[PDB]
């Protein structure tokens, strides 16, 4: 997921 | 499906023709990593290794000579065959079959890289190296470097020039061939045959960690022995945490769960968010709030074509998500001048999407603010999603409540293929599923 | 079963009780380690630091501090709460609620380390420190020293003396307590309860990844969310491969499969290794290296006691192996003259056991050739194994043939408990097993 | 396994 | 004068007899250091690797391997006989000589050491190293201690206990023997007629560094090739600049000239500073701030004796220097109230004394403040000094006028010696020896 | 004479000119060395720091950005102005008066550069750093790239070509301009000068070391403080080790003594060695070798100019020193055949020459074998020489003689100047100035 | 001089 | 002197  | 020797072939001439003439670059494989005391991880080959040869071992590395426009040769260093590090510890490729099975054309053992290198650096102009990518590799580089600038009274010369050739292989990654695209196409099917399973077993008094043992064997079944990333399994308050992996939870009846899991299928991973009620029924408030999500989603997917951007569709996705905020009453006051105030940042704090490949968050330019032109190869996740704090100042049905939904789709011709709508997203679709999982 | 905040305070404090009067213990937590780009391996604490805490998080570091006989105090530095960071990676523990969470008098923020160690150290004639652990270790320690030695117009002394404390911890380690005696007890169960699946499972035509599947769910479904080791599932030829790790290949009628898998319970390993039929049915050939195997396993079970080593049962394990294999045609000699020679090395060259624990090739000191005396508390494995190469210079019925049985035992007073019995080894047995599940 |  | 075998001998039993049994002291020797491309500063041998042998080579190592209270020996690491090196970079002494010439009873390569060192370790319990002394001294040092930690499968066993060696070896340094005191009393001989060449030299027009040459001159005629630190000649206003080493202006008639310079015979420090009038003549102003100074230099040679401290004896120091600049209008008050608010720190900002030996800023412990009370045998130096800025508030025949005495004393049974005395520092009789020497 | 402002901008814009368009290149200043615990070495500037800018402070980093043909400018890092550093380490430049001083565009200080550095370097395409040159220098410069390459999010990019600036600076030192030929000149003179001086005092009984004193004094007379390089004063056996720095030895009558000292003028090296009689007459045996020597430097001094190669010189000298060998009975055999056999190898085993600058061993490329063509402005060094080992299988009368004539020149139009010839080589003017100086 |  |  989410853009790290 | 998978990759051919002649896509690597064409990977590698593909960089040495964006290569000056009289050069060489330098590829290092990833190290093995310490899990605890003598004992280590799963081994994973580095990305962009991978991507020229689909070797999986370590201390090996690939050398691309460029001559000139027309002549090139590569070397490959890897470890030696021996027989008693095989018996133990697998069996090697070694020196004698690699030529052939990587299709290089030489092959000479790692143990004697500091004696090598630095000869086959000797003369050339420009040395691509990703600097700082792996502290092993920069003491081998660095090595030889000094060597040939020391050496000028054993007449050698050292290149002047170092280039990362990370921006060129990562500009590569970005466009997918047909290969790639049939790859990750059986990633997303594989992702998402796993994910309605989940959505199947799933019973209240079940952990989250339990989802995510379905999940992972799932993907064990068709070949995708890893995940791609840490399985996330949030249910209740949980689904607020966008990368929550604990998954130590009991999961409760009327709460919704949010698993987001992907295979790792020859390299390539497969990336799926997939929110559902634990007792397969969305409440009214569930789904008011899932409703604005999938919508979120389901426009992406309908604008996502060459030409637009994820800067541009982000701002639909925004602009539906106030308006639907403040119908709800989450939000107060005049939808554009929330969208210009980004009210909705509380609830949606990162990206729509990423780029997506052999990392799942893949390599490659995005531009400021991700505003890069799409174009037909790129491979890209669409995951909108809300997350309403637990002490959100909001209706009190809508705290604690985290949602995802998530896509891999390919940009197309026209416009996108979605790789992960195998697995159901739709509401209705979702509780469908599971009642009829459940009549067992 | 489980460790109590009692047994975390028991060890800290034995731990305490051997330091000497003015010093400090520094322990570190394991550094998040890298899978590829920005995603990382599920975290694995470091496993002295858990043993000292069952605390799972990185960027700790737990400091003992001892005036004298009678006083002592604790410090725990660990990362301080982030409304973002947590949002994102997780809930994190934070200095308030540690002192009670952990048992630690007090808590300090990590990012100030580097600004509060040196002050903790000063004036201490003694420091237990495991140089060399951890790269980022020895860097805080090494600047909190030096401010202290070049501090004297500040009136800052540096301890002279630093002590490795990993010789005391890991002896602490070798011996298990009642509750860590339960916690491994259920590891065994689980790890057994996987391996009866497996053999439960296995068809020809399946691959051996497929194994490792079942394995692994069964692992999760009784709250082993990780293995403890990477799973080794080698069929045919594979079994004579000690670490293979690959399991790719299709599990062929006629051949033996080699499992060896462990679960990891509350951080404790277990750790079974069982040969048997891919088919169900084994064949004479494969029966008669089988026997002599479980001969070497069950005379083992019987001799491990007090006042043993696992030196002297290894000489009555390899007295079993040259008879039988002289007996097969596979040696020819005499027994005696045999095993002076070491004439079993080529078909069994690795020990018969290990101590096992937080780690599944646990710490300890073994003594010279492992000639240590056994005592009640310690935990270890034993695993005989016959592994005859494809190109061995036997019976051709014999080539290719891998196979270990491998249990893990606790000394008791009077002898020792079997903790992975309730998975089969007897070969009768296991044919009963596969053919009832055949029916399905 | 087998001691590494 | 000179240090004899017998000497050398006697320190490194008596660093052996403070050593615990069973453990080995690693002393190393000092790296060469670059001074520009392929040119090396003037080598410079460690101080205590020098106190334990008088041996003028880098790579070298002393190990001082302690049995017993009644047994020990010693091997010694040193550079290879090597006939091409030595045509060039001048003679070396061996493995063949060392023994003999360093009363060593063993000596070994030191292109071995990484193959040796873990040998002398093995089984010891406790290594004293001065960790973080030298990187190249902890590379050595931490490999061979992690071969002896991962090698117990070959037996071998690593002391787990680490001792920094310097605080001994330090308070050693601290007491000077017969012949050391011999030495540094030649050392201050040598220093003087230096500064007394210096002041009959001296003549306006010449340059600072003019008078820094007839000094490092003086040194070299009596066998002292090297200062012990970088000579300082400020006249003017750069006798306000505590380390001024420029020494690039011209001398002008009028200004006193304030030169702080020390020879370093047989590695031991003369530490001398004399400042006087560039013409030979002090002006009123120039002597009512230079006999405050001499008075302070003075009382304290009276003072200095065991019994007392550095701090008690500066207290002394601080009366007189805040009396006399009362009296001259430079500070205004209760000279009680002026001397409990430290009101002589703008004028006299560092220390009265500091140990001497083998390095002018010798080692060993002073005590909070420098506290610690004197005993025979401590050498030190005795520096008042009045330091006005060119901008100070302060009537301006005082502005920019920068005085510093020092001489070298060694603490005796009654009281103390100057071995500094033999240069003039009365103002008189500066005038008389200048005068005398402008005769010619 | 002295580098002119003028001349200090002219280097870096001839820099500038021959780097890419959007670049920057960093030049970093030599860090401090320690001497002995606190004490540090006289500073030496980094030359290449030193020819952009004179100056002479260690914590300064030069950034020349070029922004196109025609727009660059300079940035340039340096030590804060601290009152208190100051009062005590002297005086330092600063902010303020750097740009004004030094000629560069704006000024920024040291402690602030891994704030700064990143943001001058984002956006370029090219870097230009001598990698390997200083650790701290490399810390620096790859701390910046890594903020540049990890703040996409940021909109940072890092210049992913890096270029060593080192060939092609030396190569620009390789040639002098009439300034720096002015100052290389007043070098030779005052080396000249001191050599002269030793000379004239050299008597039976005195050290080595004596004379030693007597160039340092005399090259602090005429404002060269330092050497350019360790003084060798080889008398007797002693002049047959080419790197002889101990000069611990009583000069005796009957024996030579080889004196290799250089000045160190305004950062530029003299170089010169003048072999002469201990008591100022040449023996028959003595000047038998030194006439070969005297031949090859007369020849050599004679053929140098531009369109030859030190390597066609060298050949010449070569020649010249077997025929003299074979006359005296050193070398027997044909001429040609001992030439093409080097068998002068033993005897003359170093170069002839060595480009001669900032660096007594001065940087530029030699070509293989140093057969690169002389061009005007290229400065050298001519020194031949022969060396008889104690033990060379020779008649008697040889053994032990070790003679160097070394002068340094300047690659003129039409040949070459002789920049130390003003002090005497010819054997029959060495002694009168020896009896001359004698009649004192 | 002057302690450092 | 002599190139080092
Ligand atoms: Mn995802
Ligand atoms: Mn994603
Ligand atoms: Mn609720
Ligand atoms: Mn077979
Ligand atoms: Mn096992
Ligand atoms: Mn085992
Ligand atoms: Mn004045
Ligand atoms: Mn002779
Ligand atoms: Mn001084
Ligand atoms: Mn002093
Ligand atoms: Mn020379
Ligand atoms: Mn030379």
């Amino acid at each position: 997921x989410p853009p790290a | 499906s998978e990759i051919s020797r002649q896509e690597f072939q064409r990977r590698r001439q593909a960089l040495v023709e964006q290569m000056q003439p009289g050069s060489a670059a330098l590829i290092f494989a990833a190290p093995e990593v310490t899990r605890s005391a003598d004992s280590e991880y799963p081994y994973r080959q580095n990305s962009d290794f991978w991507y020229f040869t689909g070797f999986n071992e370590p201390e090996a590395v690939l050398v691309l000579i460029k001559s000139d426009d027309t002549h090139n040769h590569s070397v490959l260093f890897n470890r030696v065959r021996d027989l008693t590090a095989e018996i133990w510890f697998g069996r090697r490729l070694g020196q004698d079959a690699a030529p052939e099975k990587l299709g290089v054309d030489r092959a000479l053992a790692f143990s004697e890289i500091n004696q090598q290198l630095y000869q086959l650096l000797n003369g050339l102009d420009v040395v691509y190296h990703a600097q700082g990518e792996y502290a092993y590799a920069d003491v081998i580089v660095n090595s030889a470097l000094e060597k040939l600038r020391k050496g000028s009274r054993q007449n050698l010369t050292a290149p002047a020039t170092m280039i990362d050739w990370r921006p060129v292989v990562h500009e590569m990654r970005l466009f997918k061939s047909p290969e790639e695209i049939a790859v990750l196409r059986r990633a997303g099917e594989i992702t998402a045959m796993a994910h309605t399973r989940a959505m199947e077993k799933c019973r209240p008094g079940m952990f989250e960690y339990h989802l995510e043992g379905e999940i992972h064997h799932e993907f064990n079944r068709h070949g995708a022995r890893y995940p791609s990333y840490n399985t996330i399994v949030g249910s209740g308050e949980n689904g607020c945490i966008l990368h929550y992996t604990e998954n130590e939870c009991e999961m409760r009846d009327g709460d919704l769960v949010l698993i987001d899991a992907g295979c790792e299928y020859k390299g390539y991973a497969g990336d799926i968010t997939r929110t559902f009620p634990v007792n397969g029924k969305f409440t009214q408030a569930q789904r008011e709030i899932y409703d604005i999500v999938l919508e979120s989603l389901e426009t992406s997917l309908r604008l996502y074509r060459p030409g637009t951007s994820i800067l541009e569709v982000t701002g639909e996705v925004v602009r539906i998500m106030v308006s639907g905020l403040v119908k709800l009453g989450i939000l107060k006051g005049d939808v554009d001048e929330l969208i210009a105030q980004n009210a909705h940042r509380p609830f949606f704090m990162h990206g729509l999407s990423h780029w997506l490949g052999l990392d799942v968050h893949d390599v490659g330019v995005y531009g400021q603010d991700r505003s890069r032109i799409l174009e037909p190869g790129m491979v890209l996740t669409v995951e909108p999603g809300l997350y309403i704090a637990p002490d959100a100042e909001v209706p009190e049905q809508y705290r604690g409540i985290g949602i995802r939904i998530e896509d891999d789709i390919v940009i197309t011709e026209t416009g996108n293929e979605n790789l992960t709508a195998s697995v159901v997203k739709k509401p209705e679709e979702i509780e469908a599923l599971m009642v009829a999982a459940r009549k067992q």
